[PDB]
């Protein structure tokens, strides 16, 4: 069937192929050529991995279609989805709701995962009998498949009970610690077969096992949910709206703290992971100036970014800088270069996607291909593949020929050609 | 058993069965989403 | 001291955003905010299955 | 739609059953090769294995980019989601510009859900709870069809005591969430009273068990607002926050996330289908160098929608830049992702064909003359006016008393009314009077 | 015909104005008539697309009897 | 604020069924900007295609500029 996720432009990578010695294999994993880059890549993932170091940088640098967005998707999928992977564009950071550094420093705090472990003992049963007397004390009975007791209640416990309207039937369970009683669901008698059914209650079989029960939930959250949900008094729902405003840095410390506290008393594992901004050129000079600090905190993830210009002019400012970042902040980062593929990487690429896509063509298709990804782009051919297939399978036919691609590279133009053709009519188009 | 109806009695139990196959059906869809981050989460997070 | 304004409009048009039952789908099945605050990781993870 | 738009007369690409472009059918005439290009697109959308794929229609005004987008809508038909955009939306006072597009990419998806309802409808005769607290409420419904008694699970009693039900009135309550509207009084008890503050209805017809099973459509952005802010809750909290004003939000990936995995499940379980669907952006010159560069990370996600953009800029400024220009508006990074189709300008033969198509779709009657004259303005001045030109026209003839346009209600109708080059020239001829 | 849009040019003085009253005074109350100011779709509310939006939809009426 | 799309689609496609239905009948009427000078690209952009709609008015602009 169908499912959410289809074929993308980074969906035949599965990771870096690289070896126990990050030597990166000529085509592995789904990745072709790119051995430096690729190698580098790896080594800030073992670099990942350990967790040691806070705050490193690294800039993907290379022109259009050289592989750096593939090489961050690479790092992703062999990243465990255990450790956060933070993935954001440029433009994300310039919102309506709150400033650039918030904006910054939510990512930030996105990228570090916190691992929790609560252990809690809870009574678990099927409510029997509620006698209230008059309600200033009663019993509560609860039972299992292979068990039974009675409780006296107090006064929090019995206003507890009223307030959940917990009565015959209802399978709860109870915190011993705290008193709060959730309602799992209720007990299906003969008397019960409903005609219609609230939205909430569902009928559950009754538990077995002893009455008194052990709770252990391990999950996984990052700083900035738990920022959101201190907040404010539902800040919880932030973390759906997304209308979280600017979280105070006094919150902020005294979760580190917390959480320091957490690490230390058992209850709590830190994960630091990855924050990749993808075309950092977008960024301000005012979001740069912010990166070189927050990159100096103690509670920093790896920052990796990609961008593809050249010598080119800083935005917010009139300066030209290498990347279009300032000098300052290049200081504080690696710099992993991509370099141009040759005619050999450029076919198999083609064939690494024409076997994602499920398409089958010629060895001539594949150097016409080849060939038109060399003059006009690798992105242009990748396009040309599906469009071929399709063509292909309109004429009834099961392999892609010379001929689909020749029809689909008329029918489809490139820049260039296009290019072309509107200097050809100037006048036609507006405003040049 | 004068008076039984075999349509009548087939009548109910064919409703017998629909009302059970719904509470099967209600019961299965009212508890099948897991929360995002649930009580437990919450509850350890949220600070005084 | 003003009275108010009353302001007056087709009985229909109060009617728009109406959808019969029997036209609609249970939204309930993606719920997943109203969850929070009721469900635990207790009943979805352990209990239930 | 009873009312004529500029498209309206646009049914299809008009293809044949190879794919190639016939030179007049389904309301398109000509632009045979970019017809072509948007069936391979239509049989693009249609396999829906692909994510991302985006499409540049690139050409003069006028030469049927919007068309051909509307034409690949009817194609796809409205089982598959086609949200029309303007570049100029993402403009918003609310959120930005990313979250924007982001919705609109989460309106192309969609969802189609199967399900059947259940629902018991009919006058209330009996309302009885039965003491154990409550353990069930038994209510009894009427209708023409005959009475049913039915058991209710006891949270539908405090529906049913907030709704103010009691015997006599017409309700309908969901099987499977409980819900209860209270629909009225049941018109039998009109007479209780001579003057009561009272909505009487008819009882229901059918049984009072109705099973329908129905396929709705919705998109991934409908599940994502859905669950943006809570519905209903009794606490302070909840009730207060009905009051605040409805603003969009940032809805969270976390949340996205979220919604997707429920979505697989679903698709897994075999209730829902998949429809990738086309989000169109049209006059995209108007997004700025922020939004192209988020369509670039957001194009290469393995959940979004194909894109169909058009254009009529030439090499112009890129919006949010200061002196780059690019070849259609758009910058070079992003052309590489698209594949460009191209329109081009249309012979005078094509604008009388298109003439003659418009005047049949407002139901106007042209005779050869008058459509040759309306051709030749079409030629002199723009295809645009030519069109527009056909309505007041035909109201002149049917002042007149002629049932049929003439050339003279044509000469009558061009001198009353001026084109962009005549009343351009006019300016330029008095410059130091109209005001600068 | 829906959508059609005319412009009325000429220079200061000449009308223009005035020609749009008596086009609206003509129409009955019946049919409405949506008269803004370009300035007016510059807001801190909404977008100047939510402001046309909505200048749009107020000149389409539809009328119910009961 | 900013009224959902997904608001103004269900209200054209209930007005829609209303008029098929002879529920209610639609009277279309005129939008007038006067000095439409004022309105930028963005906002002339969005005219563009806002009129192509088959429940838009007609709409009449008024302006002296040369
Ligand atoms: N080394 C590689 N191996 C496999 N696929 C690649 C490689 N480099 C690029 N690609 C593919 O080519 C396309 C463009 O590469 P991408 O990394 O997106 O460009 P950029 O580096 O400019 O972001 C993508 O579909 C990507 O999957
Ligand atoms: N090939 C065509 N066949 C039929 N009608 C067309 C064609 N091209 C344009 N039109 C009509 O002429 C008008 C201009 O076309 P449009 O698609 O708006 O051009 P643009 O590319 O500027 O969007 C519209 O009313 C459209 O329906
Ligand atoms: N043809 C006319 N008949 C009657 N009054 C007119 C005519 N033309 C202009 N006026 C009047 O002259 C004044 C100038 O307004 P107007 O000419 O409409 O300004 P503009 O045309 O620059 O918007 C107004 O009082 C207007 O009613
Ligand atoms: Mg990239
Ligand atoms: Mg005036």
């Amino acid at each position: 069937v169908t499912r959410i996720e289809r074929i993308g432009a980074h969906s035949h990578i599965r990771g870096l192929g690289l070896d126990d010695a990050l030597e990166p294999r000529q085509a592995s994993q789904g990745m072709v050529g790119q051995l430096a880059a690729r190698r580098a890549a790896g080594v800030v993932l073992e670099m990942i991995r350990e967790g040691k170091i806070a705050g490193r940088a690294v800039l993907i640098a290379g022109q259009p279609g050289t592989g750096k967005t593939a090489i961050a998707m690479g790092m992703a999928q062999a990243l465990g989805p255990d450790t956060p992977f933070t993935a954001i564009a440029g433009s994300e950071i310039f919102s309506l709701e709150m400033s650039k550094t918030e904006a910054l420093t939510q990512a930030f705090r996105r990228s570090i995962g916190v691992r929790i472990k609560e252990e809690t003992e809870i009574i678990e049963g099927e409510v029997v009998e509620i006698q209230i007397d008059r309600s200033k004390v009663g019993k509560l009975t609860l039972k299992t498949t292979e068990m039974e007791t009675i409780y006296d209640l107090g006064t929090k416990m019995i206003e507890s009970l009223t307030k959940d309207k917990v009565q015959a039937g209802d399978v709860i369970t109870i915190d011993k610690a705290t008193g709060k009683i959730s309602k799992l669901g209720r007990s299906f008698t003969r008397a019960r077969d409903y005609d219609a059914m609230g939205s909430q209650t569902k009928f559950v079989q009754c538990p077995d096992g002893e009455l008194q029960k052990r709770k252990e939930v391990v999950h996984t959250v990052s700083l900035h949910e738990i920022d959101v949900i201190n907040s404010r008094t539902q800040g919880f729902l932030a973390l759906f709206s997304g209308d979280t405003g600017e979280i105070k840095s006094e919150v902020r410390e005294q979760i580190n703290a917390k959480v320091a506290e957490w690490r230390e008393e058992g209850k709590a594992e830190i994960i630091p992971g990855v924050l990749f901004i993808d075309e950092v050129h977008m960024l301000d000079i005012e979001s740069f100036s912010f990166l070189n600090r927050a990159l100096e905190s103690d509670m920093a993830p790896v920052l990796i970014m990609a961008t593809n210009r050249g010598i080119t002019r800083i935005r917010g400012t009139s300066y030209q800088s290498p990347h279009g970042i300032p000098i300052d902040l290049l200081d504080r980062l690696l710099i992993v270069s991509t370099t141009p593929y040759s005619e050999k990487d450029t076919k198999q690429i083609l064939r690494i996607r024409c076997e994602e896509e499920d398409v089958e063509m010629s060895e001539d298709a594949y150097t016409v291909l080849t060939r038109i990804g060399l003059e006009t782009s690798l992105r242009y051919a990748i396009q040309l593949i599906t469009a071929a297939s399709l063509v292909c399978r309109k004429r009834k036919g099961t392999e892609v020929q010379v001929d689909d691609i020749k029809r689909v590279y008329s029918l489809f133009l490139d820049e260039s050609r296009s290019t072309q053709y509107m200097k050809e009519y100037q006048d036609a188009f507006l405003f040049n | 058993s004068p008076f039984y109806l075999d349509s009548l009695e087939e009548k109910r139990k064919r409703q017998r069965s629909e009302r059970l196959e719904r509470i099967f059906q209600l019961s299965e869809a009212h508890g099948a989403l897991a929360p995002v981050y649930g009580t437990e989460v919450l509850d350890f997070c949220t600070l005084p | 001291i003003t009275p108010g304004i009353c302001f007056s409009t087709a009985s229909l048009v109060l009617r728009a955003t109406d959808v019969h039952p029997l036209q609609r789908i249970d939204m309930g099945r993606f719920d997943l905010i109203g969850l929070e605050g009721r469900v635990s990781r207790y009943e979805a993870d352990t209990f239930l299955p | 739609t009873q009312r004529i738009a500029s498209h309206s007369h646009v049914k299809g690409l008009g293809l044949d059953e190879s794919g190639l472009a016939k030179q007049a059918a389904s309301g398109l005439v000509g632009q045979e090769n970019a017809r072509e290009a948007c069936g391979v697109i239509v049989e693009l959308i249609k396999s829906k294995k692909m994510a991302g794929r985006a499409v540049l229609l690139a050409g003069p005004p006028g030469t049927g980019k919007t068309a051909l987008a509307l034409a690949i809508a009817q194609e796809l038909g409205s089982k598959v989601p086609f949200c029309p955009m303007v570049g100029s939306e993402v403009y918003s006072t609310e959120i930005k510009k990313t979250e924007v597009l982001m919705e609109n990419f989460r309106r192309a998806i969609g969802l189609r859900i199967k399900e059947t309802k259940e629902v018991y409808e009919g006058e209330v005769t009996e309302l009885t709870p039965c003491e154990t607290t409550i353990s069930h409420v038994i209510i009894g419904l009427k209708t023409a069809k005959g009475t049913k008694q039915l058991k209710l699970d006891p949270s539908i009693f405090e529906s049913l005591q907030k709704e103010r039900v009691e015997a006599g009135d017409v309700i309908y309550i969901e099987a499977n969430s409980g819900a209860v509207k209270r629909q009225g009084r049941c018109d039998t008890y009109a007479t209780e009273f001579d003057l009561e503050a009272e909505e009487y209805v008819p009882l229901p017809k059918g049984d009072v068990h109705k099973k329908k099973e129905i396929i709705q459509d919705v998109t991934l952005h409908d599940l994502d607002v859905a669950n943006a802010r809570p519905q209903g809750g009794q606490d302070i909290l909840s009730m207060m926050g009905q009051l605040m004003k409805p603003k969009k939000t940032e809805i969270t990936d976390k949340l996205r996330g979220e919604i997707n995995k429920v979505v697989n499940k679903y698709i897994d379980q075999g209730i829902a289908e998949l429809v990738p669907g086309v989000l169109f952006v049209d006059e995209v010159h108007m997004l700025d160098i922020e939004c192209f560069t988020y369509l670039h990370r957001a194009l290469e996600s393995s959940i979004a929608p194909i894109v169909i953009f058009a254009s009529n800029r030439g090499n112009c400024v890129i919006r949010g830049t200061e002196d780059i220009t690019s070849p259609h508006g758009i910058p070079l990074d992003l052309l590489d992702r698209v594949m460009i189709i191209r329109t081009m300008l249309y012979t005078p033969q094509e604008m009388k064909q298109i003439i003659k198509i418009r005047a049949q779709t407002e139901g106007i009657n042209i005779s050869e003359e008058a459509l040759n004259h309306l051709g030749e303005i079409g030629t002199k001045t723009t295809l645009r006016y030519s069109v527009q030109l056909l309505t007041p026209a035909n109201l002149l003839a049917k002042i007149n008393g002629k049932d049929s346009i003439e050339k003279e209600h044509v000469e009558e109708i061009s001198e009353l009314f001026y084109d962009a080059k005549s009343s351009a020239k006019i300016l330029a001829d008095q410059q130091d009077k109209y005001m600068k």
